[PDB]
């Protein structure tokens, strides 16, 4: 799994693979790890997929029965008391990182990551799942804050794609949505499709020589593919 | 007397005899020339069959070591092979320890370690038998003899056996470097059907052995039909 959310200056961009696996064996390729909450404030979901499940719609439920009674919207600063809540109750039986994301109208766009542990930082983008940490040397190097909607999605797909090239846990589509002042807009693009691919990577398209063949010299003259020549 | 029965016993001049006298099995040997062509190195001896129902390849004294190099021997074939199968393992030893393949030059200096070790022992006799290293290394076409004594001499040629000093001037006419693996076939083993008499023996034949560029820098014997008939 890996799972990121970037801001931008309207609202955010939450980006996640779509693979559930038991250990080793792809269970499901097509999963979903992007949970609605309310209409503009998602949630990205790392870890147990049963333990997060079931946070996810405990939490949307009290969010939304929060909504009738107040009449107004639900502010992003909200939703994440209510995963910083259950996280730290719940600390040594669940296995859960949670990155929540979304829009109001006061704050704009709002990013809280909420590790394992059961904190909750505030931040500009946050990483999270067990492919994020190949991302941390990825965005020190390739990120500039301050892009805008159009960039951030083609961003954030390419960061997923150079996550899940080298992770064997994650893998599959790239699920991404922008939650901000419009509609959300949901984009779904696959394997096939992506930014990246080692498969397509020039620079691997060699071959490391191992297999010599049985020469005379020390010369290394690339590996042996024919049991004639 | 007391002091020729031995190895570890210096004469009354600092002379060895049973390394000598070793040296008197390969003189009463077959005989055994060879060649550097400057892109290779060709190796021919006489094998002198003693019976007319011997098959065709038996007593061959010419034996691959490795892929690019081969030790051909004079002398006596049963103690050679001692240093055949020793060289062997000192090649078998780079190209499993080091990943490389053997030097001509240092193949050489395994095998006169090896020859040398048995002449300083009281329990053991020296070889009766001179092996001719012929190897195509990343050091280029080399050709070395190492005689009972453990000396070992890179050479252009050489001629080893009975006849020795005959077919020493016979390759004083060829050339070694316009010489090319091509005609020194025929030129060497027309060498030995000069040398060597037939009113003592009636069954003489040749085995000839390359390592050259044409080969793949593989050491090979002939094929038949390459050999001058007489
Ligand atoms: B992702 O791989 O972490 C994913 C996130 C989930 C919330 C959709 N989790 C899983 O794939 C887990 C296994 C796992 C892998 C790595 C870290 C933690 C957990 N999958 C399952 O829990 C699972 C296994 N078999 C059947 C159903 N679910």
């Amino acid at each position: 799994t890996t799972i990121l959310a970037v801001s931008y200056n309207g609202g955010v961009v939450l980006a996640a693979d779509s693979r559930t696996s038991s250990g080793t064996y792809v269970v499901n390729r097509a999963s979903n790890k992007l949970t609605k909450l309310t209409k503009k404030i998602y949630c990205c979901r790392s870890g147990s997929a049963a333990d997060t499940q079931a946070l996810a719609e405990r939490v949307s439920n009290y969010l939304g029965s929060y909504q009738t009674d107040i009449g107004a919207g639900v502010n992003v600063a909200t939703a994440a008391n209510l995963f910083q809540k259950m996280c730290y109750m719940n600390r040594w039986n669940i296995s859960a990182g949670i990155i929540v994301a979304g829009y109001d109208p006061i704050n704009g766009g709002s990013v809280y990551s909420i590790p394992s542990g059961g904190s909750c930082v505030k931040l500009d983008y946050a990483l999270g799942g067990s492919g994020s940490i190949f991302l941390y040397s990825f965005f020190d190097a390739n990120y500039k804050p301050g892009m805008s909607k159009s960039e951030c999605v083609a961003f954030c797909q390419r960061a997923v794609a150079h996550a899940y090239s080298r992770d064997g846990s994650s893998g599959g589509l790239i699920r991404t949505i922008t939650l901000d002042a419009d509609e959300p807009e949901d984009q779904t693009i696959p394997w096939n499709r992506s930014p990246y691919c080692m498969e397509k990577d020039p620079k691997y398209v060699t071959q490391a020589t191992q297999n010599q063949p049985f020469s005379s010299s020390a010369k290394i003259t690339g590996n042996r593919m024919s049991s004639t020549g | 007397s007391g002091h020729d029965q031995s190895t570890d016993v210096f004469s009354a001049e600092g002379r060895v005899f049973q390394v000598e006298y070793a040296g008197k099995a390969v003189d009463n040997s077959s005989t055994a020339v060879a060649a550097c062509c400057k892109d290779g190195v060709v190796v021919a001896v006489e094998k002198v069959h003693t019976s007319r129902m011997l098959e065709k390849g038996s007593n061959n004294r010419i034996h691959a070591v490795d892929r690019q190099a081969g030790i051909c021997i004079c002398g006596l074939l049963p103690d050679g092979r001692a240093i055949v199968s020793r060289a062997r393992q000192e090649a078998e030893n780079s190209r499993d320890i080091f990943a490389t393949p053997i030097r001509g030059s240092v193949l050489a200096n395994r095998v006169g370690e090896f020859m040398h070790a048995y002449t300083t022992h009281f329990a053991y006799r020296p070889f009766g038998c001179s092996a001719i290293i012929a190897s195509y290394a990343d050091d280029g076409p080399q050709l070395f003899v190492s005689d009972p004594s453990g000396t070992v001499a890179g050479y252009y040629g050489v001629a080893l056996g009975k006849a020795k000093t005959v077919a020493k001037s016979e390759l004083e006419k060829l050339d070694f470097s316009s010489l090319t693996c091509d005609e020194a076939v025929g030129k060497l083993a027309s060498i030995l059907h000069e040398v060597h008499d037939k009113q003592k023996d009636k069954l003489y034949e040749v085995e000839v052995a390359w390592v050259c560029d044409k080969s793949d820098r593989k050491f090979v014997h002939v094929p038949a039909d390459m050999v001058p008939a007489e």
